[PDB]
């Protein structure tokens, strides 16, 4: 019961330069969002969907692809606490799958999930780094709606 | 054949030793016959400023002694007021009697009468024992005319769960009763509460009986 | 468990717990038997074989308890609370925050199998049809009470649909029509459960879980309606919930009727921009996508004869039929209800009996009398 | 110990309001120690509400040495209070 006290240092623990670090901080924020529900969190949790959408510009592809694939579930979970970020996850999200539709593009595949647009979800091995990332970014948008429409 | 009046111009004539005649008339034709409320109805409450301290509780006992088959939609400020003019010690009881036997229309007649009794309770905190009870008897009365205005007297949010009251406030206490008196009849009461109402209602329960009822929550038992 | 000794069977209970440290340790038969039978040391023996038995063994007991077995070698009313202790084991719980979960869903949960979950409702829809000297509402309370455990040991839409789809047949002593439409609570939107408790028609006052939306729904609309976006979903929504799930309509009808009462206080019905001819239009087109609901059984007159007065009082109080549009839909809605229940018409001629001294004119005497 | 001193205090509402300060805290082990002070105190405030409260809430709290102490102060406060008997 004496984990909120971490929010306090939550946001001193996303200024830092190691990748890692602010992964574990953006998932420990969505558990702590998932679990407790403040203003304080809100603020906090908007903070750092707003760093999150800062790094999408400031990263390369590896490292991009490492820093969101672990804290898409992280955007659930703050969709699931916290209706009013509904449209800046969603319109996050947006901005991020365009940057897939354009890395997907560049190089040639060996699946092409170009044309998997008008493909549904199924109830309920290795490829490649950009396709998974989109395969990712599908699957929380599914969890995201799945949630929020039950 | 009746050309006469001695209705409308029988009270704003003279003395009040008529006036308490007059009155006392109008509630005796009114007891007997059910008809001829809903034409005086106006006519008694619009007779309240008389800045006369015997016609106001004339009025205020027979308002509670004709406290059947009425509606009240817009005449309670001119009837409510009566407590913020002077103290009335003796008057106060009585009003609170009349304000908890009758009926009213709307939500916004029972918002006023909840708003003006929490007013009451922190100005005068010597009377709590009467606001507790006219409010058992108004969520008794009708426990409907409250129902869309469960989420608006408690302050809840949809998604924060804050803001938790104080146990002791004698502010709170009263519109906890309320609901739980109004908690009744209602097919679905706990399906608006907070996290805290259903150990506040659990508490209250078991320190008290005279005010609080039972209930049918899931997280109690028996 | 043969002899009859009065005053000496606690002593051998104390030889059950110094000689016996673990409950099933040497016969499993005899232990289950004298545990689940068909007495009076039995509350203490199961606190000891909850609260000092290995995790292997209790699920062991669990499994075996809960299976697919027809022989009665169980007592259920020994069971239910054995189980809902062995999720409730304050081992389970030891220093973590009192009472602070998600009431949204769930999540630390006890999963359970396909046929171990059909045998334990079956058993329970089983045990809950004796009623010596409970009655009805007993049974109901008693239903309620046990349903936390019954949704908490599934956790699964799966386990849910495969639970509303499995409706016995029979016509004495069903006690399913309660289970049917308890499906209230868990949020479901089955369309075999609701045409179930439809065909059942049966009224219960369970706590249901989207009633709050409802409500916030009906609270939205009704202060749209008296203000004048957010009349997207107070006219569209609601509609959609009363077509798709009319139960919920129907208990929330009690608070909806209440509303609009604001025609006594303004009769001029002609400066009002949407508190008068919105949420009555509102109002009637609701109840009109509700005809199979308008002639349902009682438990409704109350809702009924209050929105049909508030209606006349609207119709009454109107600047000289103001609406023709209105009045023709309220016409067609009270000539439908009237010749789909004869009970609608004796109900409501207490109230047409006076209201057909008011108009007096060629529109109220309609009823009253392509491709 | 000093039990017998107890009733001589003037000022009571003070003292039970910085004794009473303390039970918000989300450590177990304080809860306890002020649970246990507060059935200590049973002799001089048997109707005040908030301690009736505080250990009706924290007498089904998920601990172990938090529930004896309320027990304590609930046998403390069950001696004499006897709303809080019957509650």
């Amino acid at each position: 019961p004496s984990m909120h006290i971490c929010l306090d240092f939550i946001p001193e623990l996303i200024a830092q330069p190691e990748l890692e670090k602010q992964i574990f901080a953006i998932q420990l924020l969505s558990h702590l969002c998932i679990q407790y529900a403040l203003p304080k969190s809100l603020s906090v949790a908007r903070l750092a969907v707003n760093v999150m959408g800062t790094l999408l510009t400031v990263l390369t592809q590896a490292k991009r692809y490492a820093f969101f694939m672990p804290t898409l579930p992280s955007l659930v979970s703050f969709c699931r606490a916290f209706p009013p970020l509904y449209e800046d996850i969603m319109s996050l999200l947006i901005q991020i799958g365009q940057v897939c539709a354009s890395d997907v593009a560049t190089q040639t595949r060996d699946i092409d999930p170009i044309i998997t647009r008008l493909q549904q979800i199924k109830e309920k091995g290795s490829m490649d780094p950009d396709v998974q990332l989109c395969h990712c970014i599908e699957r929380t948008v599914i969890e995201i709606i799945n949630m929020s429409v039950s | 054949s009746g050309a006469c009046g001695a209705f409308v111009h029988g009270l704003e004539d003279e003395m009040y030793e008529v006036r308490i005649a007059a009155v006392e008339a109008l509630c005796m034709l009114a007891q007997s016959s059910p008809s001829f409320a809903e034409k005086c109805l106006d006519f008694l409450v619009d007779m309240f400023n008389d800045e006369i301290e015997e016609v106001r509780l004339q009025s205020i006992h027979t308002m509670r002694k004709i406290s059947n088959n009425i509606t009240l939609r817009e005449d309670q400020l001119d009837t409510v007021l009566a407590v913020l003019e002077d103290s009335s010690r003796d008057i106060r009881e009585a009003l609170h009697e009349l304000l908890c036997c009758t009926n009213v229309s709307t939500k916004e007649g029972i918002h006023l009468a909840l708003v003006e009794l929490l007013k009451n309770l922190t100005k005068y905190p010597t009377d709590r024992d009467s606001i507790w009870k006219c409010l058992k008897f108004l969520g008794s009365r009708h426990p409907t005319l409250v129902l869309p205005l469960v989420p608006e007297l408690l302050s809840t949010h949809p998604f924060f769960d804050t803001a938790e009251p104080d146990m002791d406030d004698p502010a709170y206490i009263a519109v906890l009763v309320l609901i739980f008196n109004a908690a009744k009849t209602c097919p679905t009461m706990p399906a608006l509460f907070s996290d805290h109402t259903f150990r506040h209602y659990a508490y209250l329960r078991d320190s008290l009986s005279h005010l609080v009822p039972a209930l049918r929550l899931p997280g109690r038992k028996l | 468990e043969a002899v009859r000794l009065g005053p000496s069977s606690g002593l051998l209970v104390d030889w059950l717990e110094m000689l016996d440290p673990e409950v099933v340790s040497s016969c499993p038969d005899l232990q289950l038997r004298l545990l689940f039978s068909r007495p009076s040391f039995r509350p203490y023996l199961l606190t000891l074989f909850t609260h000092q038995s290995s995790w292997p063994t209790l699920h062991q007991c669990i499994r075996v308890l809960l299976g697919k077995s027809r022989e009665q070698r169980f007592d259920p009313s020994a069971s239910l609370d054995f189980l809902w202790a062995c999720i409730h084991v304050p081992r389970i719980w030891q220093g973590r925050d009192q009472r602070t979960p998600q009431k949204r869903r769930e999540e630390l949960v006890l999963r359970v199998q396909g046929p171990e979950l059909i045998s334990l409702v079956e058993l329970i829809l089983a045990e809950a049809e004796t009623r010596s000297q409970d009655g009805d509402t007993a049974a109901c309370s008693l239903i309620q009470a046990r349903l936390p455990l019954l949704l908490s040991c599934c956790c699964g839409d799966d386990e849910s649909v495969r639970k509303v789809t499995e409706h016995l047949s029979g016509c004495i002593q069903q006690w399913g029509d309660s289970v049917l439409g308890r499906r209230c609570r868990d949020l479901l939107l089955q369309l075999y459960l609701q045409r179930p408790e439809l065909r059942v028609p049966v009224p219960e006052v369970l706590l249901h879980s989207e009633g709050a939306a409802s409500s916030s729904v009906c609270k939205l609309d009704g202060l749209i309606h008296r203000f004048i976006n957010r009349g997207a979903d107070a006219s569209m929504a609601c509609r959609k919930l009363a077509v798709a799930h009319p139960l919920l309509l129907l208990r929330h009808l009690p608070m909806i009727a209440a509303l609009l009462h604001g025609r006594t206080h303004l009769n001029f019905q002609e400066f009002r921009q949407q508190n008068h001819l919105s949420c009555f239009l509102h109002v009637l087109g609701l109840l009109e996508l509700l005809q199979p609901h308008v002639f349902r059984s009682e438990h409704q007159g109350a809702l009924w004869d209050c929105l049909l007065s508030f209606i006349r009082l609207l119709l009454n109080y109107r600047k000289s039929s103001r609406h023709l549009a209105a009045f023709i839909n309220k016409f067609v809605q009270f000539i439908h209800k009237y010749i789909t229940y004869n009970a609608p018409a004796a109900i409501s001629f207490l109230q047409k009996h006076a209201d057909p001294l008011h108009d007096l004119s060629f529109d109220n005497s309609d009823l009253v009398m392509t491709a | 110990q000093s039990e017998k001193h107890l009733e001589k205090i003037l000022n009571v509402d003070e003292f039970v309001k910085r004794i009473f300060s303390v039970i918000h805290s989300n450590d177990p082990v304080a809860r306890a120690i002020t649970l246990r002070m507060l059935g200590s105190l049973a002799s001089i405030i048997p109707e005040r509400k908030n301690a009736h409260h505080s250990i009706r809430q924290s007498l089904d709290s998920h601990d172990n040495v938090e529930v004896e102490a309320a027990v304590f102060a609930a046998a403390n406060f069950s001696a004499q209070s006897k709303d809080f008997a019957v509650g």
